RNA sequence: GGGUCGUUAGCUCAGUUGGUAGAGCAGUUGACUUUUAAUCAAUUGGUCGCAGGUUCGAAUCCUGCACGACCCACCA
RNA sequence: AAUUGAAGAGUUUGAUCAUGGCUCAGAUUGAACGCUGGCGGCAGGCCUAACACAUGCAAGUCGAACGGUAACAGGAAGAAGCUUGCUUCUUUGCUGACGAGUGGCGGACGGGUGAGUAAUGUCUGGGAAACUGCCUGAUGGAGGGGGAUAACUACUGGAAACGGUAGCUAAUACCGCAUAACGUCGCAAGACCAAAGAGGGGGACCUUCGGGCCUCUUGCCAUCGGAUGUGCCCAGAUGGGAUUAGCUAGUAGGUGGGGUAACGGCUCACCUAGGCGACGAUCCCUAGCUGGUCUGAGAGGAUGACCAGCCACACUGGAACUGAGACACGGUCCAGACUCCUACGGGAGGCAGCAGUGGGGAAUAUUGCACAAUGGGCGCAAGCCUGAUGCAGCCAUGCCGCGUGUAUGAAGAAGGCCUUCGGGUUGUAAAGUACUUUCAGCGGGGAGGAAGGGAGUAAAGUUAAUACCUUUGCUCAUUGACGUUACCCGCAGAAGAAGCACCGGCUAACUCCGUGCCAGCAGCCGCGGUAAUACGGAGGGUGCAAGCGUUAAUCGGAAUUACUGGGCGUAAAGCGCACGCAGGCGGUUUGUUAAGUCAGAUGUGAAAUCCCCGGGCUCAACCUGGGAACUGCAUCUGAUACUGGCAA
C-alpha cells in the first residue's frame, strides 16, 4: 500500500524538494537535485496540459504517500462537503494521523511517521492506533507509549522538528512527545504554493 | 409421500366420506323442495321447506356448509315458494 | 396473529434487533407493518442501545399482538419507570 | 452411506498370480467362501468377481477385480490379476497392493512363460513371498510328474532368488471347492492355514509422511471424484487437504472421503487399500497412473540411474540388443512411463542379458526417490527389470 | 475466423481453445481473437514483454 | 485403463502383391515487367510420428508407446 | 444543516471551414481469462439446462384429549441362588415417561427458481356487493343421551407395496334430543339452529370406597367489535412491430333460475344486435413487475442480480378433496414421459429446500457445526423439530484497511546500460551500519453476544386455605455454535510477503542491439522494404497496487433521436400541388364557472436504499438513530389574472 522506492528519486521528478528524504541531513544536496528525473533527463519537457494537472496529482500524493484509488475516496469525500473542495480535500489529507503526528515533530520523515503509527506506538485519547489513514477528529491529543517510548530513534526523531517551521494548529508536551491537536489546518497555512486549483479540474471531466 | 402425515390424507379421506354423505342428503332434502315447486305443492313444499329447515342449518354450523350459502337457501328458496304460497 | 419481535439487523457477529409490529405468519426480516422502536444488545455502555415506542405497544397489545419473551423481558429492562 | 469398518486386524496385502487362463480368478471364488464357513463372512462367485460383462465374453478378468476375504486371525484384501500377456500392465499395477500372493497356475501345464513373466516382476514391484497354490488337482492325480512341478517351481523361484524351500507349493481343485464336495473345499482351507502362518506382519508406518499411489479412479456418481491407492506409509483423515503427484503438474486437494470396498472409515492407516474421496476435482484432473501424498514433503524430476537386466530369449524375452532410439515403460509400482533408453560412452547396444549400468531419460517427471524398482515391458513381452540409482 | 497472435504459434485442426472478442480491421470477416496462453493455445514461447497477455508465464529465474 | 483404424518434404500427400522415398504446386530464388503476376528454371526437403523384433530385403509386416477417435465396463 | 453542478482529442482534404460517421481518455458489473499473489474485515458466489438425479437432512408436536405401554429406569406380590433381604427373577400399567394408533393444530407459514404471464400480474390512488384459524375485548352458555371404530387378537391374499374378513373398546372423534338470544329466513307473527371436557391442590361434607363435592388455571360453543390476512372492482400508468386493420358470437346487456364468502355471462334460458379500434384494437415476437441499481450536470436511457413487497410454478398437463385459507415443493387421484425394484402378476419416485454429482457452459463453493442468540409450529410448562436462521470453510469476485520497514549512506564501487567511450545513468538505490517488529508463526492471559429457563425461598393477589396458581425480589448452578474468539501481553529476527500494463500522437514516460512489407503490432490514425522513439528482447522510466491488463455488457462524451437543447436553398432532409375529416391552434369585450392552473391543510407515497447531521466497531468499508427527500397521487377549502367550457 505503500510506495516504498527511492524517496529522493520522486524528488528529481518534479525537481520538487519533497522533503521525503527530510531525515538527520536537512538538506539533500547528494543526488544532483533538480536535474535528473531518469537515465534521460537532457529532454525539457514540452508537458502537455494532461501533464501540468497530473504532475500536480501526483507531486501532492507523492508528499504522503496516498494511493489514487484511495485519494479518489478522499475526493468525493471532499465533494459532498460543503463550501470550497479545493480547501476542503487539502484539509483531509492533512488531517492523516502520521501527518498530525509528523506535524507534532514525532519524525524526521513522514516514513517514520507512518511506520511508527503501525507498529502500536502513537496513542490518542488513550487508544493505540494502527491505522494511518486516521483523519483525526478536531481538539484531542496524541502521545508515544511507554513500551515503544524513546527506543533510541523517538528523541533524536524530534531533532530535525526544531528547526521546521512548527505549525499552529497544534503544540505538544515535548516532556514525553506528547502532541496537542487543535482547529483544523487552514489553507493560507499548509500548501505553500501547491496548486490545488489544478487537482480539482482534473478528477472533475 | 413419506410423512407422518400420510394421516392427514387419510384423514382427509375419513374426512370426506363423512362429509360427502352429509352434504349428499342434504342437497336431497333441497331438491326435493325444488321438485315440489316445479309442480306447486305449496302445502307439501313448505312442508318440505321446513323439513329441510333443521338440517340446513346444522351443516352450516357444522362447518360445512359457508353459512352464508345457508341463509342464500332459506331466502332465495323463499322466495320461490311464497311466490306461490 | 400479530406480535411484537426483533427484527435482527446489524451487520455479521453485531445484531441490531428492530423492534417491529408484524403478523407472526411473516419473515423475520420479513414484511412488517411498522418498526416499533429498535433495540441493540451490545451497544456498547453509552447514551443509546434501547428505545421502545410505548404508546403504540399499550395500543397494538391492546389490539391483539402478542409481545415476544425477549422484548418481554425488555419490557422489564425499559421498566415502566426506571 | 453404509457399515463404518473396525480394526479388528491387520489390513494384509494378497492376491493371485499366474498364466494366462489358469483358473485364478476361479480360485479366487473358493477362498472366500471358506471364511463364509470358518469366519463370519467374505464369500464371492466367479462372476460377481468378473465386474465386466466383456469379461463375461472371452472370460479373461481384463480389468483387475478385487475381492475380499478375512480369516480368524487376519484380514486380507485380495488382487485378482489376469494371466493374459496382453494385461501384465494392469497386472503391475495391482502389484502395488501386495506384499504376498498366490501363484494360481494350471497344474497340468507346469512352469511356463506367463507363469515366469509375471513372477519376475513380482521383486521389482515390491512382492517377496508368494505361497504356491497349483489348481485343477481332481483331473492329475498323477503325483510323480507333479512332483517335478513343485521341485522345478522352487528351482524357478532360486532362478529369480527367491528362496522357494521356506514357501510351500500346494496343489488343489476349484472345481468341487466351490461346488460343494467336503473334499476339495477342505484343500482352500489348507490355503487358509498357510496365510496367517507363513508371511508374518511386515511394520508399514502409519506415522511416516502420507504416501498412496493411485491404483485406479472410479466414478462413484454421487460423491464425484473417488480413488483407491496402497497407503504404504502414514494415515489420512477426513479433511486434510493432499496432493496429486505425478505426471501433470502437482497441486493440492481436500481428502472429504474415507471408504473401505463401499464401508465407511473415519482415518486411514498404513499397508491400507482404501478409497478417498477428493474435494471439488475433476475426473480427468487426477488420473489413473498417478500418486497421491501429504504437500510440501516430496519434489518430482525425471531422470535417474539404474543397474539393468534384459530378458534372454531362454526365459521367454525379446530376440535381439536394442539401439539409441528404443523407448520401453518403465513401470514405478503402478506408472507405465515411457523411457528412453540413454547408453553411456562405451556400451552403444545392451544384449539381452546384459547387467550393465546407464542413464535414464523418461518422458514424464515422478515423485524421486533412489530406490524404486520398475519392470520394462515392450514388444508384448517384458524387456527388463532394475532399480533407481540416483536423479539428476 | 479469429487470428491467431503471438510471433508463431503450435495448434493444429483440433486445439480446443478460448476467443476472445477482437476485429483486426487488417483482414475482412475477422473480428476475433484466438486467446493465447488459453486451453491449449498456450503461452507464446520467448516472450518477457506483456506476458499478461499472450498468456506466457513469469520466465524461470 | 481396454481393443480397433490412422501419423510420410513447406502443403495436398504418393509408394500391392516385402526389392531399395518421391509426383503436382510450391516456401523461397534469378529472369520477363509499371511491381508483376503467371510461368519457365534453380535450391531443397525426411534421422519414414519414436525405436526395436522377423527380416538378405520391413516407408510395407509384429507389438509396446506420445498425438487423434469410437464403442466396453468405468459405479469408494 | 438534507443534490455547489456540465472539458476533450485523433480522423476524409494539398491545405481550410462546416455537415456527418468512426474511435478513445471515465466509470460500472451477480463477470470470466491471463499473469501474479501476504493477511484481515464486510458483502457476493449457476445470470447457461425450468435438464436430469444416488445418499443425508430440509416439520413435526401434545400423555394437561383417549384406549393403551410394544420399549426405558423404578414400585409392588413373588422368587432363588445363597454374603435370608445380598441379589436372581416372573408378574404388573401402579408411576416417571412413551413407540404404533385415534383425535386436535400446523403442514397454505418460512425456503427456492423466474419457466410462464404483455396483463385476469405489478405499481398508484380511490371504491363496495366480501370472508377472517390462532390473538384481543365484551354478552350469554357450557343440560341431558346414542351407535360405531383405530389400536389389539384371529384366519389370511400378495414378491413387495398395499391390504381383506370376523370379534373387542375410548375420546376434546361422529350423530341425535333439548335449549337458545341483540344469530339466520321472513315485512311480520312465528320458524329453525350449538357445544367439550380435562389438569393441579384441598377443609368440612362424603365414599356403589371410580368419586360426588370446594376452588383456581385453561380450553370448547354462540353474537357483536377490532386487528390482521385475503378475495374483488374502477381509472391511470406499466416493452417492440402497422411489412398484423380489423376483432368477436357467451361475444355487449336486461330479466329469471342456479352458483360463490362476495356481485358478476361466473353459468344456463329467452330476448335485444350490439361492444372492442387509428389518443393503435386483435394477432405475432419478447418478457416477471415495483421500491431500487449503473450512469448522467440535470433530463433521460438501459437495467432491476442481490436486500424487500407482490405475482407465478413445483416431473408434464388436467381435476378435486380435507381445511379458516391450497384448488397445495417434502399431499391425494388419473394419464404421459423419464428412472428403480420385480418373485414378471404389480408397484415405487420427483434436489426449481441445503449441501452434493453427472451433463451444459467462459463461468462460481462444504455431502461442516448448532438451534448458543433471533424468529416460527406444537405444548400448561419443561422441552422437541427447524439445511429459516446464527456461524465456520472454499474463491482476490467486489468495497475498504494495513504490511512487506525506517534512518544513515559517495566508494559517488560491482555489473547491467548509453556514449561525442570525456562523461553520464542505474544510484541513497544496494552493501555496510543504527533501530523498529505491524500482520503472519509459536507460547500465555481474555471480554461481549446470555435475555431466560430450572429449583428453593420470600412477599403481594386469589380462595374455605398459611394449599394450588399468577406477578415481583433474593440465591445457587449455570446455558457458547462460532472458539487454535474481539482484544491484550510476550518471544524471535529485517528475517516469510511486489509485482502488472504501458512509453509515435490521442494519453503519463526513452534509447540501443537485432529482424528486414519477414516475424509482427493494433482502440483510431496506422507502423515494418538494412540504421524502426509502435516489431522481438535489453536498459531506463511512467501509471497502479495485492492487484494490473484483455474480452464482454451498460451509460456517458453523442448537442450523432436534440422535452430540457438539432436540422431541411446546395452537405441526409419541403410531399409535385390543392381541397378537405378527426385532431391540434385560435382576434377582441363583459360576466360567470373553476376542469387545467396556483396556494394551503390532510391521508398516503412502506421499510431498507440515495442525501444531511451525529454514534459505534483501533479507522474504514459496513452497521446505524433522527431528519430530509420520496419529485407522485387522492380529498377538502380558497385565488381566479391565463387557457378552456358556457351566455350575449
Ligand atoms: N480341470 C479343471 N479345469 C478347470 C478348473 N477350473 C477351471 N478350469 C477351466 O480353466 C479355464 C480358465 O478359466 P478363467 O476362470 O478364465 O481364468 P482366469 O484366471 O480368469 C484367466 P485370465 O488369466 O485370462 O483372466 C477355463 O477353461 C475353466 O473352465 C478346475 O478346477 N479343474
Amino acid at each position: 500500500a505503500r510506495y516504498l522506492g527511492p524517496k529522493l528519486k520522486l524528488s528529481r521528478r518534479e525537481g520538487t524538494d519533497l522533503f521525503l528524504k527530510s531525515g538527520v541531513r536537512a538538506i539533500d544536496t547528494k543526488c544532483k537535485i533538480e536535474q535528473a528525473p531518469g537515465q534521460h533527463g537532457a529532454r525539457k519537457p514540452r508537458l502537455s496540459d494532461y501533464g501540468v494537472q497530473l504532475r500536480e496529482k501526483q507531486k501532492v500524493r507523492r508528499i504522503y504517500g496516498v494511493l489514487e484509488r484511495q485519494f479518489r475516496n478522499y475526493y468525493k469525500e471532499a465533494a459532498r462537503l460543503k463550501g470550497n473542495t479545493g480547501e476542503n480535500l487539502l484539509a483531509l489529507l492533512e488531517g492523516r494521523l502520521d501527518n498530525v503526528v509528523y506535524r507534532m515533530g514525532f519524525g524526521a520523515t513522514r516514513a517514520e511517521a507512518r511506520q511508527l503509527v503501525s507498529h502500536k506506538a502513537i496513542m490518542v485519547n488513550g487508544r493505540v492506533v494502527n491505522i494511518a489513514s486516521y483523519q483525526v477528529s478536531p481538539n484531542d491529543v496524541v502521545s508515544i507509549r511507554e513500551k515503544a517510548k524513546k527506543q533510541s530513534r523517538v528523541k533524536a526523531a524530534l531533532e530535525l522538528a526544531e528547526q521546521r517551521e512548527k505549525p499552529t494548529w497544534l503544540e505538544v508536551d515535548a516532556g514525553k512527545m506528547e502532541g496537542t491537536f487543535k482547529r483544523k489546518p487552514e489553507r493560507s497555512d499548509l500548501s505553500a504554493d501547491i496548486n490545488e486549483h489544478l487537482i480539482v479540474e482534473l478528477y472533475s471531466k | 409421500n413419506i410423512k407422518s402425515a400420510k394421516k392427514r390424507a387419510i384423514q382427509s379421506e375419513k374426512a370426506r366420506k363423512h362429509n360427502a354423505s352429509r352434504r349428499s342428503m342434504m342437497r336431497t332434502f333441497i331438491k326435493k323442495v325444488y321438485a315440489a315447486i316445479e309442480a306447486g305443492d305449496k302445502a307439501a313444499a313448505q312442508k318440505a321447506f321446513n323439513e329441510m329447515q333443521p338440517i340446513v342449518d346444522r351443516q352450516a354450523a357444522k362447518g360445512l356448509i359457508h353459512k352464508n350459502k345457508a341463509a342464500r337457501h332459506k331466502a332465495n328458496l323463499t322466495a320461490q315458494i311464497n311466490k306461490l304460497a | 396473529m400479530v406480535t411484537i419481535r426483533l427484527a435482527r439487523h446489524g451487520a455479521k457477529k453485531r445484531p441490531f434487533y428492530q423492534v417491529v409490529v408484524a403478523d407472526s405468519r411473516n419473515a423475520r426480516n420479513g414484511r412488517f407493518i411498522e418498526r416499533v422502536g429498535f433495540f441493540n444488545p451490545i451497544a456498547s455502555e453509552k447514551e443509546e442501545g434501547t428505545r421502545l415506542d410505548l404508546d403504540r405497544i399499550a395500543h397494538w397489545v391492546g389490539q391483539g399482538a402478542t409481545i415476544s419473551d425477549r422484548v418481554a423481558a425488555l419490557i422489564k429492562e425499559v421498566n415502566k419507570a426506571a | 452411506s453404509k457399515e463404518k469398518f473396525e480394526r479388528t486386524k491387520p489390513h494384509v496385502n494378497v492376491g493371485t498370480i499366474g498364466h494366462v487362463d489358469h483358473g485364478k480368478t476361479t480360485l479366487t471364488a473358493a477362498i472366500t467362501t471358506v471364511l463364509a464357513k470358518t469366519y463370519g463372512g467374505a464369500a464371492r462367485a466367479f462372476d460377481q468377481i468378473d465386474n465386466a460383462p466383456e469379461e463375461k465374453a472371452r472370460g479373461i478378468t481384463i480389468n483387475t477385480s478385487h475381492v475380499e476375504y478375512d480369516t480368524p486371525t487376519r484380514h486380507y484384501a485380495h488382487v485378482d490379476c489376469p494371466g493374459h500377456a496382453d494385461y501384465v500392465k494392469n497386472m503391475i499395477t495391482g502389484a502395488a497392493q501386495m506384499d504376498g500372493a498366490i501363484l494360481v497356475v494350471a497344474a497340468t501345464d507346469g512352469p511356463m512363460p506367463q507363469t515366469r513373466e509375471h513372477i519376475l516382476l513380482g521383486r521389482q514391484v515390491g512382492v517377496p513371498y508368494i505361497i504356491v497354490f497349483l489348481n485343477k488337482c481332481d483331473m492329475v492325480d498323477d503325483e510323480e510328474l507333479l512332483e517335478l512341478v513343485e521341485m522345478e517351481v522352487r528351482e524357478l523361484l532360486s532362478q529369480y532368488d527367491f528362496p522357494g524351500d521356506d514357501t510351500p507349493i500346494v496343489r488343489g481343485s476349484a472345481l468341487k471347492a466351490l461346488e460343494g464336495d467336503a473334499e476339495w473345499e477342505a484343500k482352500i482351507l489348507e490355503l487358509a492355514g498357510f496365510l496367517d502362518s507363513y508371511i508374518p506382519e511386515p511394520e508399514r508406518a502409519i506415522d511416516k509422511p502420507f504416501l498412496l499411489p493411485i491404483e485406479d479412479v472410479f466414478s462413484i456418481s454421487g460423491r464425484g471424484t473417488v480413488v483407491t491407492g496402497r497407503v504404504e506409509r502414514g494415515i489420512i483423515k477426513v479433511g486434510e487437504e493432499v496432493e496429486i503427484v505425478g505426471i501433470k503438474e502437482t497441486q493440492k486437494s481436500t481428502c472429504t472421503g474415507v471408504e473401505m470396498f463401499r464401508k465407511l472409515l473415519d482415518e486411514g492407516r498404513a499397508g491400507e487399500n482404501v478409497g478417498v474421496l477428493l474435494r471439488g476435482i475433476k475426473r480427468e484432473e487426477i488420473e489413473r497412473g498417478q500418486v497421491l501424498a501429504k504437500p510440501g514433503t516430496i519434489k518430482p524430476h525425471t531422470k535417474f540411474e539404474s543397474e539393468v537386466y534384459i530378458l534372454s530369449k531362454d526365459e521367454g524375452g525379446r530376440h535381439t540388443p536394442f539401439f539409441k532410439g528404443y523407448r520401453p515403460q518403465f513401470y514405478f509400482r503402478t506408472t507405465d512411463v515411457t523411457g528412453t533408453i540413454e547408453l553411456p560412452e562405451g556400451v552403444e547396444m545392451v544384449m539381452p542379458g546384459d547387467n550393465i549400468k546407464m542413464v535414464v531419460t523418461l518422458i514424464h517427471p515422478i515423485a524421486m526417490d533412489d530406490g524404486l524398482r520398475f519392470a520394462i515391458r515392450e514388444g508384448g513381452r517384458t524387456v527388463g527389470a532394475g532399480v533407481v540409482a540416483k536423479v539428476l | 475466423t479469429s487470428y491467431i497472435g503471438g510471433e508463431g504459434h503450435n495448434l493444429q485442426e483440433h486445439s480446443v481453445i478460448l476467443i476472445r472478442g477482437g476485429r483486426v480491421k487488417d483482414l475482412p470477416g475477422v473480428r476475433y481473437h484466438t486467446v493465447r496462453g488459453a486451453l491449449d493455445c498456450s503461452g507464446v514461447k520467448d516472450r518477457k514483454q506483456a506476458r499478461s497477455k499472450y498468456g506466457v508465464k513469469r520466465p524461470k529465474a
